[PDB]
RNA sequence: GACCUUAAAGGUCACCA
RNA sequence: CUGUUGCUUAUAGACGAUGGCAUCAGAAAUCGGUGUUGUAAGCUUUAGAGUUUCUUAAUCAAUACUCUCGGGUAUUGAAUG
RNA sequence: UGUCGGCUCUUCCUAUCCAUUUCAAGCAGAAUUGAAAAAAGGUAUGAUUGUUCACCAUUUAAUAGGGAACGUGAGCUGGGUUUAGACCGUCGUGAGACAGGUUAGUUUUACCCUACCGUUUCGGUAGAUUUUCAAAGUAUUUAGAUAGUAGCACAACUCAGUACGAGAGGAACCGUUGUGUCACGCCACUGGAUUAUUCAAUUAUUUGAUCAAAUAGUGUUGAGAAUCUAACACGUGUUGAAAUAAUGGCUGAAAGCCUCUCAAGCCAGAAUUUCGUCUAGAUGAAUACUUUGUCUUUUUCUUGUUACUUUAGUACAAUUGAAAAU
RNA sequence: GUCAUCUAAUUAGUGACGCGCAUGAAUGGAUCACCGUGAUUCCCACUGUCCCUAUCUGCAAUCUAGUGAAACCACAGUCAA
RNA sequence: UAAUAACCGCAACAGGUCUCCAAGAAGCAAAAUCUUUAGUUAAAUAGAAUAACGCAGGUAAGGGAAGUCGGCAACAUAGCUCUGUAAGUUAGCAAGAAAGAGUAGCUCUGGUGAUUAUCGAAUCAGAACUUUAAAGGUUAGGGG
């Protein structure tokens, strides 16, 4: 049922 | 009163009493009276205490 | 839903919000109800509170389990130099409440009293009632005085004396007086004026004004401690060790949907510097003329009040004092306005009579032995120095 | 069973706090479990000082002493405890003497000295003790 | 409760949250 | 008049504020009182269990006696001058 | 729109468990039972379970029932449930399923607005002219519309082995003395922390040795003042008047009698309400000094305010406005 | 689940009983000595986990000189019904 | 250069990256701690005040898991010598089981050899005396 969380990154090449 | 270890004078309202389970109970003027007793500590070899004082002089 | 376990709340509120006051001084919020059918009298005085220490006293009460030899008992030194009387002002009571009509001044004013009104003595031109004094004696200012009077016998039901310390006799460092209006309780408007009258410029002595084994009520300021979080401000419980964030706060500050803070909530903020008002208690010398002394009726040794070493952090007491047994609100060198009590306690223990058996004056900082720098020298014997 | 009040002295033994038992009725140590007269708090354990009737369970003893919920009272403790006349006063054990609710106790003897406030609050324990403290 | 079977009785299903 | 500023200011204080003094101001030593610890460094007690070199002279030696109720610290948020 | 429970904390409901006041009983006393006023104050500690729930052991005056997004996760926890690993049982040929069980499993951001808690800065209330007066500025002494509100409960002595009752048993009012909790404080005495690295001792290393230290991020140990503080020390909240609710009554009609009144008029009666008392507090008032005395606007100096300076304009003493009560 | 035992108190643990929804023999059955950063229960010792919080230090947070971003943002921001 | 600034991670990134040489104290020890030769005092800024709430390191009266899903976290044991050591067992183990005692400083005594009277090694055992009664500064098992 209703799960829960998140996270990631990146953010581009600037 | 007269302090156990020390051997000075009691104040009064100072100082703390304490009692042992064979039936013998002192009373102390410091903690630092206290402490030496339970150390079993001779207070005929520490320098400042009256009972030391009146043994020697 | 319900709580689970019901308690009692933490923090009084009473006592908000908990706003810090701007005077060290504290103003009685009232007097004692007024009795036309006695003479008139002072019914408040003002002391400066010097420290703490202890006394036996005698148990006079009957039908209870108190030791015979005494009781061990906690005493405030309050030092009361006599106050001097600098005028008096009329109230009237009309639809909004008391109404000072007029204050009529003495012809010569302390420079402690002076310097109340100005915030730099030292660049002021000090012309404070230069005009009231230099024409007190006018055939004119004189006849706007004798109007003062007869317009507070007329139109007037409350008369208050305006007395101020005596800053010179304290060990303070503060030159600046302390003013205090002291009601005046007793006959009518005719009488009470006329013993106002007769105290102009005179000196008012602590025993005059309070009696042996009086309760008093008293008003001072507590002592400040700063911003406080809230296990100290309030008394909350200090939340578990595992707990992210942080231990000393409140968990739940509201449920969702009152959609705001409630005021009942504990929020860290200011304690400290609070006036409060404790009643009944009970003086246990009036130290006044014999009486000055630290000697009882059993201990015939001779010594003065201050423990050796002076106070803590304030001095040495050389002028009237009063024993209140217990606690009363702020530190050393607080201003304290003692006050007769508003509803006079008629228990048992009030009534009580005050017989002290030894009064400590051993010094209040480490372990002290000694009553007196006498006995000290006497038990110790001759030193290296002094000897040599 | 008691007889007359008794004055502020302070609380050492919690709940679950083993004491001694100074009788002779064969039973050990005890430990405190609830104690008479307390008034409840939130969170809080019931505290018991000298002089109080406390319930307590003997966890070592003879058999028929053992794995049994029996009543107490205590009569020395090692918290620092003030008398009403300025005396600081503490003792090197706890120990307590079994009694019934009457008040009488259940042994013939005790071991050790027994604080005044215990012997004052119980008049069969005075009786019993060797010296009053 | 639903489906099936016997001369009331059984048998299978009754799940995702 | 009031505010800034100074007392590396307090009975106050996160910063503001609040309270006190500002040339009879302030600050600092020093001295006395009052506390804390436990008897300083140098030399002397056959001190001292024993050892060595002598040939009863010394030397080394945990610890310990007298000078020593000594010495040291003490507002920094202690009290006087 | 972060989905259970617990922890923390505040508030609200009464269909009230205790304390207060009353009525009724098949209420002799004690213990009880039914009901009314009343929600201001209290309503606990543990074993087992993730549990809500439940069941036991205690204690208490009582250990009542509920709401607030089934209160409350940028408040906590992650025990359970509810991904991904693994095991067992049953089912399925198999992949796999299981309100079947077991075990391991990342809990992010407030520095924004408001709310709440504290804390500053600037602004400021219109109708008096007895120069003994009036107004503005600065400062003190006061004032109190409003808002909050605090003290509760128990035990022991005496009443008293008395009232009552055949007996067994078995009270209460006044009075006295304590305890617990809550609230406000406080540092004298008792206790705790202690980088005054205070005083002393001492392990390792380095100053050739002694002295005196340093280093081991506070080496460590004993005592340890000050300051802070106690659930660990100790003080105050035993406090006064009036009106009340449920209820019991007085006089008394309606209704010649009766009736406490779904009539007029009164009295007694609560942990109740309001004064009194405690805390914060608005417009205010008195006094001291500096001024001004028909008046402001716009510039302008000051950290800021008032007085003040300059050019002009404006008004110039004289008939207004009171019965009260019913 | 029922009986014992552990506790003052046991939906927990252990020892037994067994018509066992739906155990069971290389889908291995029963048995455990040593071993295990494996799961579970109970004793001793110790303790701020707790009664119930107090207090000490460093670094921050607070204020200032220099320097100086980001998430987010319809407009915005007091309540009751 | 070969890395807390020259290499790879967007960079002067607390991450990562193969080797050679190697002093004293103390100790079983290349352990912790301090120092010599060499290197450096700068390595994303500081000053004042010493509030709350924090991160890191601590202590605490009396009680001792009553807290909690759960002794999580912390406390506690800790070296060496001697005495002693159970049930169970694959007979190898369990076992450092468990449990108890000793340990400092100073002044001495004795054992263990080489060479043929002189010379040399740290190791063990024992005895008087003294004190603040001794592994514990650091390192260093909780047990059933």
């Amino acid at each position: 049922x209703r799960x829960x969380x998140x996270x990631x990154x990146x953010x581009x090449x600037x | 009163q007269v302090c156990a270890f020390s051997g000075f004078k009691i104040p009064v309202a100072k100082g703390r009493k304490y009692v042992r389970l064979d039936l013998k109970s002192f009373t102390f003027i410091n903690k630092k009276s206290l402490m030496q007793f339970l150390r079993k500590t001779n207070p005929r070899k520490v320098f400042w205490t009256a009972i030391y004082r009146q043994l020697n002089k | 839903s319900h709580r689970k376990f019901e308690a009692p709340r933490h923090g009084s509120l009473a006592f908000h919000p908990r706003k810090r006051v701007h005077k060290v001084r504290a103003t009685v919020s009232a007097f004692p109800k007024d009795n036309a059918a006695e003479k008139p009298h002072l019914t408040g005085f003002l002391g400066f509170k010097a420290g703490m220490t202890h006394v036996i006293r005698e148990v006079k009460r009957t039908n209870t389990k108190l030791p015979k030899d005494g009781v061990l008992e906690p005493v405030t030194i309050i030092e009361t130099p006599p106050m001097v009387v600098a005028g008096f002002v009329g109230y009237k009571k009309t639809t909004t409440g008391l109404k000072p009509i007029t204050a009529v001044f003495a012809e010569h004013i302390a420079d402690e009293f002076k310097r109340r009104y100005t915030k730099k003595w030292y660049k002021n031109t000090k012309n404070q009632f230069a005009v009231h004094t230099e024409k007190y004696n006018d055939v004119k200012a004189k006849s706007k005085r004798e109007r003062q009077i007869r317009l507070i016998k007329n139109r007037c039901d409350v008369v208050r004396v305006i007395a101020h310390t005596q800053m010179a006799l304290v060990p303070l460092k503060q030159k600046k007086a302390e003013v205090m209006e002291i009601q005046i309780n007793g006959g009518s408007i005719a009488e009470k004026v006329d013993f106002a009258v007769s105290l102009l410029e005179k000196q008012i002595s602590v025993n005059s004004v309070f009696g042996t084994d009086e309760c008093i009520d008293v008003c001072s300021v507590t002592k400040g401690h700063g911003y406080n979080g809230v296990i100290k401000r309030f008394g909350v419980r200090h939340l578990p060790r595992k707990t992210h964030r942080g231990l000393r706060k409140v968990a739940c500050v509201g449920a969702w949907h009152p959609a705001r803070v409630s005021w009942t909530v504990a929020r860290a903020g200011q304690m400290g510097f609070f006036k409060r008002t404790e009643v009944n208690k009970k003086i246990y010398r009036l130290g006044c003329g014999d009486l000055k002394n630290a000697k009882t009726e059993f201990d015939i040794t001779e010594k003065g009040i201050t423990p050796m070493g002076g106070f803590p952090h304030y001095g040495v007491v050389k002028n009237d004092f009063l024993m209140i047994k217990g606690t009363v609100a702020g530190i050393r060198r607080r201003v304290i306005s003692l006050r007769k009590a508003c509803f006079p306690s008629t228990t048992r223990t009030a009534q009580e009579q005050i017989v002290l058996k030894f009064i400590d004056t051993s010094s209040k900082y480490g372990h002290s032995r000694f009553q007196t720098t006498t006995e000290k020298k006497a038990r110790m014997g001759p030193m290296k120095k002094d000897l040599e | 069973g008691r007889q007359g009040n008794k004055f502020r002295v302070t609380c050492g033994l919690n709940n679950a706090s083993t004491v001694n038992c100074a009788d002779n009725t064969g039973a050990k140590t005890l430990t405190i479990i609830s104690v008479k007269g307390f008034h409840g708090r939130l969170n809080r354990l019931p505290r018991a000082g000298c002089g109080d009737m406390v319930v307590a369970t003997c966890k070592k003893g003879k058999p028929e002493y053992r794995k049994k919920m029996h009543t107490a009272v205590i009569i020395r403790q090692r918290r620092t405890w003030r008398r009403k006349d300025g005396v600081t006063l503490y003792f090197e054990d706890n120990a307590a003497v079994i009694v019934n609710m009457k008040g009488e106790m259940k042994g013939s003897a005790i071991t050790g000295p027994v604080s005044k406030e215990s012997a004052d609050l119980w008049p069969k324990i005075s009786s019993n003790a060797p010296t009053i403290v």
